[PDB]
């Protein structure tokens, strides 16, 4: 019940026959039963600001006027 | 489909130009903050963008502990005048400052607490008599359950509380707990009371704290050294550290300007002064 | 499972509506039994240790 | 088989809920149940105001007394509802509007105790006057005594005070404060609280006037006259009583022409 | 609730020492600075006196500073009031006040906003007799 | 300055007339009978936050010049489905100008503002007798 | 096909109704419990539930360690008058309180026992002197066995006792025992005795204790402190945690409503008053 | 159809029958109908003794009465038929042995008379004894008073004679003599003889025990717990008293161990 | 001779690649040959409360009169 994961490799090792290039990944097993015992998984997701940044409830083409 | 730690677009080169087309002016008052990227209003290059947000997001901003109390407990003399010290501690974010802004950020937040437990141990009074190494119990107290009067009476039984016996000089001790909300996810700022007071009662009858209800009472920590009454007094402060792993977070509010003072959002006289002097026309 | 405002539960009652009736040769006082329990949707969470229940020493 | 009765009863409007052991069925008034105001038969034109659950539940009365002397008793609706939760606010608030109702009059007693009591609905209530001077002279204070209601009299009094008359209704049992004989009062839909058989009366009224929708406040679709039949007597003492209920509950309630509060003189 | 049971109606002269006491055995997120509340008929309802559950934090009215005192039996359970000299100012009925969980009484620190469980009453009269 | 959250429920909710924000704390230090309201420091927006920031929160800027309205639909927003909306406040008004109110020349000019509210996707459960609270 | 994790039925909408199906009438002297559901007497909306069971099953009801008893040994000097003290006791789960009641809720139970062993040592003479940590070994020593009576005599040697060498200042000491009730499962409650009086037989031969079998002698607990004489005199304490995992339980039984008295079911003067006061029509 | 009712209700167990129109159905306790020893839950290996018929049929035990002031009325199995026939003999001659019971209650009143019985069934009914010296100090001949069986207390009586001690139980009756709130008693099967609706209650019980077969001699598995809940009023006199009988009946079984008489010391 | 179950997630983290969604599981190995040394694995199951609730020899039909 292995979860194997990818690392974005940030400084490569002068290698690439073990580490450096080949896909470097980790592996993480999750050893409790309740879901609050796991560690941060760290994968997450982004999204747009929109929400934020341009609530306004007609279309925003950044190209035109704002008022019209 | 774009993650954490995935790359920021590019940004690509643009030329001059001149015509209908306004990047430049709109109208904030709408609300709307324009989305504008570098070539809308100069000339760029062509760039492959490598920088990514994967140290910005909320698990990583919080992915953290932080001291949230420190605890005083000891176990003195049998022939002691003042009764041996067990401490108890409301379970709360908002003893401390620096974590409680940070998770002020937002207005309602779903996380998953770990805590961590490190204990400190000392001597108190100039002898030179011995101490035989401490076991500490921290047992949680959910509200209802009976919190202990005496180091020892019969809470500290704990059939059904959750207890932790930690051994000192070793490992700090470490627990999870989930989601405990009564609510659907935890209230930072509540705009409310607890209590309606109704006509036909009496003031008294009728009153609450503003911002204050049950969303936020999670019992207490009640620790006690388990070693029996020594000769030679022994200080000793549990340091509990507070990381909210898992987390989600809605509604951003602006963090705290003024130190804060007490539980709410008051502030006393001669704290709000935050920004310093500077002149309009220096840089 | 405190006494609590924000989490008050209301309020339960009894009342006559009509009267109690009887007749002639018949006690004019009587007794009513009360029975509570969950509904098959009832649940509950966060054990604790019970404090109708202590030891003394 | 599993020992299903029309004595014993229950029924469910909102969150409240009437339940006996002694009914004589129910009745559904002439045969139609209530209903909302269809298209094809609405007039006012802005959408209307459906308060459900809040306003159609049942809704409990002042407890009168029954007792030898008692001459019989009436209400009528909305009236008899006007100050009830919400239906009464919404009644207030808005120009017009119609409803249903079930009507549940309540009175047990015991297998000693005897007579019969008439619950009689009848649409358009319209009662007769005091006066022997003026006619059509209520008041509409004392035309509308809301929750409580008013009182049959076995005896007209016509109000001699010409100064200040009285301006009530001086409704006649046996000629059920219409002119009209009790006797065929039957015509209506109705039941009868013979302490024998039955505790309770249950009458299910639909909205009935010349339009589809009205000014509750201004108008009584419907009037609930109940009358002892025979009289009440227990074994041999000299004055029994034996207490009556009413809980009414409005049905398909629906209001337009929403306005501000219309604060009216009671009193 | 807690317990909350009171007693000690003795109508004693100006300048005489009271006791007064409230049960608070049972151990609910106990009554922190506890509370004790007296009714003047002529007036109505106040705050008196408090000191927290465990911690010393002990709020005194202006009124009764000194005089009044607040201490109970962090086992014995039950929770004392030493009233002396005694004006003929105090004369009300007197009431214990549980404010439960310890926060109740340190936020706002005195009592009266978080207090949940009510006392009985006891009437002390000091008069002029 | 003595005690915190100590606003009592009648100054917390003033209704329909609202209340306004001020240019200068001011701790109340009358300790026999506290006044038990709010003192909302505009340029803190009254919650300890520099008002500057307040731009994270939904808005728009009623600019002469260019508007004469703000329009803004908020959803229902709480830590859960429901609540008691008798005890709890979901959302807040905060109308702060910016910019200084001028007119031409003169020393005191006014202009008249004016708010109207639309509930939307009402409901409520829990229906019982009348709540009568006691708002002075 | 009901998990304990599982989501209890959703709440479906219902509106109004009147007929004959009566389902706020029944009766109870039948002796059961009308079950039913808000949609029977109130009109209600289509909820989907999301709340379970999960932390209510026998099993997490009783997935806690409970403080059984509390053994008391020492390690005073050679020169002492009063020999070395080494800790006997009987396993029970009735010296306590906590842990007995809920065990209570039940008439019969079938569970496989995990213990753990904390241990709490100190000096107790007010000196200078010195002492080296110390190890404890916990035999069990099943009914039958010999019992030591010496802290050095043969019995310590261990052949077939199980027995635990604790070291202190290390993790406390947990073992597994599976269900060893001489029963098909473990009685809570006995209505019964161990002897029958018999007619020709005098009295005394025929009496035994009401409620008392064997059904509950497990045998006692032995400790001791492994080290030999040590100058100055060293105190130690033996916390003993119970955990009934992979539990079983039958006929269920009302709380202890009163506080215990004994072993048995009986009960003391002046502690029959469990409810407090309240008035028939106050809320 | 053809008037089929849960009140009317007949139970035959073997040259004996009871008969009832007044029952409240009937219970089996835990769902569980009483059985014989299976092969796959049996212990001792001599073949055992199934007296049937002999042994498995009502038995009446002796009438008490009910009034104002009783508190209550107890018995244990098989105890209470220690001395009944056939399966007394078979318990006495045998060290081992396992039985159900249906359990018949009868007290039947008018419908002028009123109050409720609690009658409950508790396995290892262990109650609680009479000193503050000693616990489980109740000897055998007081812990077992056979087919007359005992009763509640409203005080608790703590014996202070100790040169001789009483070594009785002392069973309150509030704490159902256990030291347990008599609220919950109706966690056990159990039934409520409410004079107004039913003159009896019926409790089927299945053999209880921490093991398949068990001394019956050394101890008893259900007790038979009956209280008033309501109190008995009649009219309006002041010492009404309405007879109460239980008739009790093994069910499947059966015996081993065959060996000579037990005569144990009763008094 | 792993075990491995199921978690059953309450909060969420913001993932999908990993947490949050994509059915997050647990190992459990016994190392011991006695059963009662093992853990508890609390994927227990519920029942009908009826045993205790409707003792009734008789069906009960709780729309219709409990007595008939
Ligand atoms: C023995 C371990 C203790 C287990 C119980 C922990 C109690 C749960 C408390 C969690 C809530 C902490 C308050 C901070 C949350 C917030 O920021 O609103
Ligand atoms: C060295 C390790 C000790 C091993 C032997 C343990 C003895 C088994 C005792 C188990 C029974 C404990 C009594 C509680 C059971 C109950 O609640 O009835």
């Amino acid at each position: 019940g292995a979860q194997v994961s990818s690392q974005k490799v940030g400084a490569h090792e002068n290698s690439n026959r073990a580490y450096g290039g080949s896909t470097i990944n980790y592996t993480t097993i999750n050893y409790y039963r309740d879901s609050a015992s796991n560690a941060a998984s760290k994968q997450d997701f982004s999204q747009d600001p929109s929400k934020f940044t341009e609530p306004i409830k007609d279309v925003l083409i950044k190209t035109a006027p704002m008022l019209n | 489909a774009a993650t954490s730690r995935d790359a920021l677009p590019n940004t690509e080169a643009s030329g001059p130009t001149h015509s209908k087309e306004i990047p430049a002016l709109t109208a904030v008052e709408t609300g709307a903050t324009n989305p504008l990227v570098p070539s809308d209003t100069v000339q760029t290059r062509h760039v492959v963008q490598h920088r990514s947000r994967s140290e910005s997001s909320i698990e990583s901003f919080f992915a953290r502990g932080a001291c949230v109390t420190i605890m005083t407990v000891d176990n003195p003399a049998s022939t002691t005048n003042k009764d041996k010290l067990f401490a108890v501690w409301k379970i709360t974010y908002k003893d401390t400052v620096q974590l409680r802004r940070k998770l002020e950020f937002f207005t309602y937040s779903r996380f998953d607490m770990e805590l961590t437990f490190v204990v400190t141990a000392n001597f108190t009074e100039t002898n030179n008599g011995h101490a035989l190494n401490q076991v500490y119990q921290i047992m949680y107290v959910p509200p209802g359950a009976p919190v202990p009067e005496k180091w020892d009476d019969y809470t500290w039984q704990t059939s059904s509380n959750p207890s932790i016996f930690y051994t000192y000089g070793t490992a700090p001790a470490r627990i999870s707990v989930p989601y405990v909300g009564i609510s659907n996810a935890y209230s930072h700022f509540y705009d409310g009371f607890s209590k309606v007071p109704l006509k036909d009662q009496s003031a008294a009858l009728g009153d609450s704290l503003y911002g204050a209800a049950s969303l936020n009472d999670f019992g207490i920590l009640a620790v006690r050294v388990v070693n029996d009454h020594n000769p030679t007094k022994v200080t000793s402060k549990i340091r509990v550290y507070l990381k909210p792993k898992h987390i989600r977070v809605w509604c951003p509010r602006p963090p705290r300007a003024v130190a804060y003072y007490g539980p709410g959002v008051d502030y006393k006289d001669g704290t709000l002064t935050p920004l310093s002097t500077k002149d309009l026309t220096t840089y | 499972t405190i006494d609590d405002s924000f989490t008050e539960g209301g309020y339960i009652s009894v009342f006559y509506q009509t009267r109690i009736v009887v007749p002639l040769s018949t006690p004019r006082e009587m007794d009513i039994l009360g029975f509570v329990s969950a509904c098959n949707d009832f649940s509950v969470r966060l054990l604790r240790d019970t404090t109708h229940i202590e030891q003394k020493a | 088989a599993c020992g299903y009765s029309d004595r014993v009863l229950q029924l469910t409007l909102g969150n409240s809920t009437i339940t006996t052991q002694e009914a004589a069925n129910s009745v559904v008034a002439y045969g139609r149940w209530p209903e909302y105001l269809r298209d094809s038969e609405a007039n006012p034109v802005d959408q209307p105001t459906e308060p459900d659950v809040a306003a159609c539940r049942f809704y409990t009365l002042d407890t009168v007394s029954w007792t030898k002397e008692s001459r019989g008793w009436w209400w009528k609706l909305p009236d008899a509802l006007r100050d009830m939760g919400l239906f009464g606010q919404n009644m207030y608030y808005h120009y017009l509007g119609r409803s249903g109702y079930t009507v549940h009059v309540q009175c047990n007693a015991s297998k000693f105790h005897q007579g019969a009591l008439g619950v009689f609905a009848v649409p358009e209530m319209c009662l007769a006057g005091d006066s022997n001077t003026t006619t059509m002279h209520t008041s509409y204070q004392n035309a509308n005594p809301g929750e409580k209601g008013g009182t049959f009299t076995g005896t007209f009094t016509p109000d001699n005070n010409q100064t200040s008359p009285a301006r009530r209704f001086c409704p006649v049992d046996y000629l059920l404060g219409n002119g009209t004989l009790l006797g065929n009062a039957f015509v209506f839909p109705h039941q009868i609280i013979n302490l024998r058989t039955n505790n309770c009366a249950t009458l299910v009224l639909p909205y009935v006037n010349s339009l589809s929708i009205d000014s509750m406040v201004k108008h009584n679709n419907w009037g609930i006259a109940i009358l002892p039949l025979a009289p009440l007597n227990f074994a041999s003492e000299s004055s029994p009583e034996i207490p009556i209920t009413l809980t009414i509950a409005p049905m398909c309630c629906e209001f337009n022409g929403l306005r501000n509060i219309t604060l009216p003189r009671l009193q | 609730q807690v317990q909350l049971q009171e007693s000690g109606g003795g109508s004693v002269q100006t300048g005489g020492s009271l006791r007064l006491s409230c049960a608070a055995s049972e151990y609910t997120q106990s009554s922190a600075c506890m509370g004790w509340f007296r009714q003047a008929p002529g007036k109505e309802r106040e705050g008196v006196a408090g000191i927290s559950r465990f911690f010393g934090t002990a709020y005194y009215a202006d009124s009764v500073k000194g005089r009044f005192t607040i201490s109970q039996d962090k086992a014995k359970n039950t929770v004392y009031l030493q009233m002396n000299s005694l004006k003929p100012e105090d004369t009300a009925i007197y009431y214990c006040a549980a404010g439960q969980g310890c926060l109740t009484t340190i936020q706002a620190l005195g009592g009266a906003y978080g207090y949940n469980a009510w006392g009985q009453g006891t009437q002390v009269t000091v008069s002029s007799h």
